[PDB]
C-alpha cells in the first residue's frame, strides 16, 4: 500500500496472509486473500499460476505482522488450490484473475471465528457501488514502488471506484480493462495498492454491509497518474465461486 | 516484475 495508514487484523479480520515454502525451507510472502467462509480463502490466480502445487503454500488468518506471529493467529495448509480455467495474461492485464484456497490446519480444522478472524460477505450478482464510491484496500505490499522490502505491519488505504467508461480511455488503460474488472484510484494518485497487495480485498459498503467488491489484480506501476489499480469484479464471478467452494 | 500482476512469477 502506497500512502494510507498502518492497521491491525481487527480492522480487516477476513484478511489472509499467503506464503510459499521454497526448496530450502525458506518461506516468502506471496499475496493477500479474503476469508469468505471458514474453509475458503479467495485470492488472485496470478499469485499461484507459476507454482500451482497446493503443498508449497501456508495461509495465516488473524495475522497483523509479516514476519512475526500475532497473538491468536491460525496457520493452515492449502487442502486445494483452485485457479480459474480461463485465466489469461497480457504483458500487464490478467483476465479471470481469481483463485480459491481451501484451508485446513494440521489438526484438520477450518477457520474458527474470533475477534481477529471473521468472514467477509460476497456481493449480490452484478451489484456494485456507483463510480466515485470510496472503498478500502488492505495488504502487506510495498509502501513505495522503489522499495526492496515489504512493510512488517499491515496497511490499508481508501481509493475511489472509476467507471469502465473512464478506465477504457486510451490515456488510462484502453482495451486492457474489461467489464469483469474494476478500476479504483485516489483523485491525486497519491495512494494505491502496489506489488505484494495482489490477491487482497477491495471492500465497499453496499446497502450498509461490508462487501468484497474486488480482488487486487494488476496495474501499471503504483500511485501513477492515469494508471489506476485494477481489481477482479467479484460480482461477475458468483457462479464460479458458488460451484468451486463445493470442492 | 515490480508491478501488481507478476508476484511469485518464475521469469522474475
Amino acid at each position: 500500500i502506497i500512502g494510507g495508514e498502518f492497521t491491525t487484523i481487527e480492522n480487516q479480520p477476513w484478511f489472509a496472509a499467503i506464503y510459499r515454502r521454497h526448496r530450502g525451507g525458506s518461506v516468502t510472502y506471496v499475496c493477500g486473500g479474503s476469508l469468505i467462509s471458514p474453509c475458503w480463502v479467495i485470492s488472485a490466480t496470478h499469485c499461484f499460476i507459476d507454482y500451482p502445487k497446493k503443498e508449497d503454500y501456508i495461509v495465516y488468518l488473524g495475522r497483523s505482522r509479516l514476519n512475526s506471529n500475532t497473538q491468536g493467529e491460525m496457520k493452515f495448509e492449502v487442502e486445494n488450490l483452485i485457479l480459474h480455467k480461463d485465466y489469461s495474461a497480457d504483458t500487464l492485464a490478467h483476465h479471470n484473475d481469481i483463485a480459491l484456497l481451501k484451508i485446513r490446519s494440521k489438526e484438520g480444522r477450518c477457520a474458527q471465528p474470533s475477534r481477529t478472524i471473521q468472514t467477509i460477505a460476497l456481493p449480490s450478482m452484478y451489484n456494485d457501488p456507483q463510480f466515485g464510491t470510496s472503498c478500502e484496500i488492505t495488504g502487506f505490499g510495498k509502501e513505495q514502488s522503489t522499495d526492496y522490502l515489504y512493510p512488517e505491519q499491515l496497511k490499508m488505504t481508501v481509493v475511489k471506484l472509476i467507471s469502465h467508461r473512464e478506465c477504457q480511455q486510451p490515456h488510462y488503460y484502453g482495451s486492457e480493462v474489461t467489464t469483469k474488472m474494476l478500476c479504483a484510484a485516489d483523485p491525486q494518485w497519491k495512494t494505491d495498492s502496489c506489488q505484494g497487495d495482489s490477491g487482497g480485498p477491495l471492500v465497499c459498503s453496499l446497502q450498509g454491509r461490508m462487501t468484497l467488491t474486488g480482488i487486487v489484480s494488476w496495474g501499471r506501476g503504483c500511485a501513477l497518474k492515469d494508471k489506476p489499480g485494477v481489481y477482479t469484479r467479484v460480482s461477475h464471478f458468483l457462479p464460479w465461486i458458488r460451484s468451486h467452494t463445493k470442492e | 516484475c515490480s508491478f501488481r500482476g507478476l508476484e511469485n512469477h518464475a521469469m522474475c
